[PDB]
């Protein structure tokens, strides 16, 4: 729970829900995803007005797709309707992006802004994905990513003073 | 050993392919498109700089290959196929990419023709080239290449979309999205070029007869074959207009200019030691002529003009055949010069080297050796 | 149906049967009486809209006195907004659909992710949009409004089903 604590907002979905610390969030978002198993992920980070679910059912034999798994070092951003997502560490959201259902991904994730992922988005590391659908553009630097997220971590808890509530 | 390059100069296209592959292997448009790039580089830019295309084209045969197939080609030869009437300062320019910026161990011009030939084998033939801006009958008999006959008509698949673009510039018959009528100026090429590509059968000749007479002083144009469009604006009008295109694609109208105009222009250069064999040799090949019907308005035009009073004393009565292609859209010259460069290990020693290209850094056309 | 107490509506809407309203569902039918259907699921973050009022203002003769309506298996998913949608047989509508205002919505629609509906435009059946391709007529049959585009929809209901019985459960 080394969040920003601060009465900020709240959502639902205790199933297997996770407070580490080095991870925040901003305000505007709400959390509705237990329809499967829960992965959560220390140091990461999100933007405000955001939104996450998991894949389906997952109760009966009929399992769900691929709903979710986080990591470290990871950067969601806004307007990230995070549809049935299971990927890695150091991961790299954008504005207006969105998981597709099935999306299997790795670690550095770089998940480019107003794109979206398509059924079946299974991404491999270290990579840059993008499109209407998903579409790996590019790739992107390990090392570059746990520094760059340590970076902005630090700079974020520096302004995260503001709206003391 | 290993495989080589197959790559040929495509104003549209320029394949890859490896030595002895059957079957296609990636197609992708020659035009480059980087990161942003508002509108994608093209390789027909000449009198341009040099620096800046050498590097797209560092970048883009790097990238080429690697998603292609992620190769290293400083390992293996290369299989450089020509298109006549480029400057070769430009061809050159390529080569110093490949030897003095890539260092393969090889490389090798070719021509288009030859793979074409390839296709058969054969020793004369007639030379049906069609490309993407112009054409070109320059005969191959005895597997050698008529040097005089040649021509070209600059009105291919470039001008066929100016065409186009100029035909529906003029009128907007498709909707709102009430029908826009010439509202807006920029067009999406793709989606023209998908509605024409994707609509290219021609007509009958009788059609285009019509087509002539709709221009001074009309029978049925429709059912016009004309594909979908997007952008909420959808229509279907007369799809007779890409017939209108196989018209003017031949005009006699005080220009006496058409593929059977280069022919005949062949053969007058053609001794009677090449007239009955081309007659024989009715090669049927063409790049970006992949024309459905085709067969019609062609052969009609060729027996339509092979009636002209100034071309009977030349001709005669002179038959054809159909030279049919074994190959398939495009892919001639491209497996022509894949299973062309498969054993010829042996002119591996005629490809050129960059080793030679140290000491000379260059390779000669006509010119003075 | 479940009439989930989260579940925000707005005026007189004579619903239908199976109508399952998840939480947050925000909704409004007042100037316009929107029945809803049979045999879908109206998801959370929903925006059900009934008579663009004088806003946009319609100059027009403003005497509309039409209510809207609904289908059957026709689930709206989340995002998505419904701006008096004249749906029918199966016409889901997934994540972040702009709903546009005269879409009169057939069977087998497949409401694709952040596809702007197009108004004063009859969406005919079995037509499934692509994503980025606006207005994308693929999948002609493969999408059909019956026992293919439909059937995956029944399909799909079925975890509806057994979700619809999960939220009656824990609501
Ligand atoms: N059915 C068809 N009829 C006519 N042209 C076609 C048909 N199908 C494809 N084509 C065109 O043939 C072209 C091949 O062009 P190409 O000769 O490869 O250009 P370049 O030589 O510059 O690469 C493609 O651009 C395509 O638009």
């Amino acid at each position: 729970s080394g969040n920003k604590v601060s009465r900020q907002s709240v959502l639902c979905g205790s199933q297997n829900i996770v407070l580490n610390g080095k991870t925040i969030v901003m305000n505007d978002c709400i959390i509705r995803g237990d329809l499967a198993n829960v992965r959560v992920g220390r140091h990461c980070v999100v933007k405000s007005r955001s939104v996450i679910r998991p894949p389906f059912k997952k109760f009966s034999k009929g399992v769900a797709f691929f709903p979710l798994h986080i990591g470290d070092h990871v950067f969601i951003e806004e307007d990230c309707v995070v549809n049935a997502a299971q990927i890695g560490s150091y991961v790299h959201v954008g504005k207006n992006c969105v998981i597709g259902r099935r999306c299997v991904l790795k670690d550095c994730c770089k998940i480019l802004d107003n794109t979206v992922l398509p059924p079946e988005t299974v991404v491999p590391p270290f990579t840059v994905f993008s499109g209407c659908p998903g579409l790996f553009s590019g790739e992107l630097p390990e090392c570059t990513q746990e520094l760059m997220i340590d970076v902005t971590k630090s700079y974020y808890q520096k302004f995260l003073p503001l709206t003391q509530v | 050993e290993k495989t080589a390059v197959v790559i040929d100069l495509g104003e549209a296209f320029t394949k890859c392919g490896f030595a002895g592959e059957t079957g296609p292997r990636c197609i992708i448009p020659s035009v480059i498109k980087k990161a942003g790039m508002p509108k994608p580089i093209k390789v027909v830019q000449y009198n341009i700089n040099t620096e800046e295309l050498y590097s797209y084209l560092k970048e883009f045969i790097h990238i080429l290959y690697f998603r292609h197939l992620l190769v290293n080609p400083r390992d293996r030869r290369v299989v450089v196929i020509e298109s006549v009437l480029c400057p070769s300062h430009f061809r050159e320019t390529l080569t110093r990419v490949l030897f003095k910026y890539f260092e393969v161990p090889s490389v090798l011009l070719a021509p288009s023709h030859l793979m074409a030939l390839l296709t058969l084998g054969i020793n004369s033939a007639m030379v049906l080239d069609c490309g993407y801006r112009e054409s070109l009958v320059l005969p191959i008999y005895e597997g050698i290449p008529v040097l005089n006959c040649w021509g070209a008509l600059p009105l291919g698949g470039k001008a066929l979309h100016k065409e186009l673009e100029t035909q529906l510039l003029e009128q907007c018959t498709v909707d709102t999205g009430q029908s826009l009528p010439s509202v807006m100026g920029s067009i999406p090429e793709g989606v023209l070029e998908d509605i024409k590509v994707r609509t290219c059968f021609v007509s009958d000749l009788t059609r285009g007869l019509k087509i002539q007479a709709a221009k001074f002083n009309r029978p049925s144009p429709p059912p016009n074959v004309d594909y979908p469009l997007d952008g909420e604006k959808i229509l279907h009008v007369l799809g007779s207009i890409r017939d209108s295109v196989v018209e003017i694609l031949f005009e006699q109208d005080n220009e006496e200019k058409s593929v059977a105009t280069l022919i005949l222009d062949s053969l007058m250069q053609c001794p009677i030691d090449t007239r009955k064999q081309l007659a024989e040799n009715l090669v049927i090949i063409g790049g970006t002529s992949m024309l459905p019907g085709f067969l019609h308005r062609l052969l009609a035009e060729i027996r339509y003009l092979v009636e002209k009073p100034k071309y009977k004393k030349t001709l005669g009565t002179k038959t054809f055949r159909i030279h049919t292609p074994p190959a398939k859209a495009n892919c001639v010259a491209w497996l022509g010069g894949a299973i062309f460069g498969a054993l010829q290990d042996i002119l591996g020693s005629r490809s050129v080297s960059k080793e030679y290209y140290n000491q000379t850094g260059r390779i000669p056309d006509w010119c003075s050796l | 149906a479940v009439v989930c107490v989260e579940s925000e509506i707005r005026g007189d809407v004579t619903i239908g049967p199976r109508t399952v309203i998840h939480p947050k569902a925000r909704i409004i039918a007042e100037a316009g009486p929107i029945v809803i259907g049979e045999g879908n699921l109206i998801e959370e973050q929903a925006l059900i809209i009934n008579a663009h009022p004088d806003n946009i203002t319609p100059d027009a003769e403003d005497s509309e006195p039409k209510p809207m309506i609904i289908g059957t298996n026709n689930v709206f998913e989340v995002g998505c907004y419904s701006q008096a949608m004249k749906m029918g047989d199966n016409n889901v509508i997934e994540s972040k659909a702009y709903v546009g205002r005269n879409v009169i919505l057939t069977s087998g629609c497949i409401i694709g992710a952040c596809c702007n509906l197009n108004t004063f435009e009859v969406i005919p059946e079995n037509t499934v949009i692509y994503g980025a391709d606006c207005l994308r007529r693929v999948q002609t049959e493969r999408p059909q409004p019956q026992t293919l585009q439909l059937d995956f929809l029944m399909k799909i209901l079925p975890n509806y089903h057994h979700l619809k019985k999960t939220m009656k459960g824990s609501s």
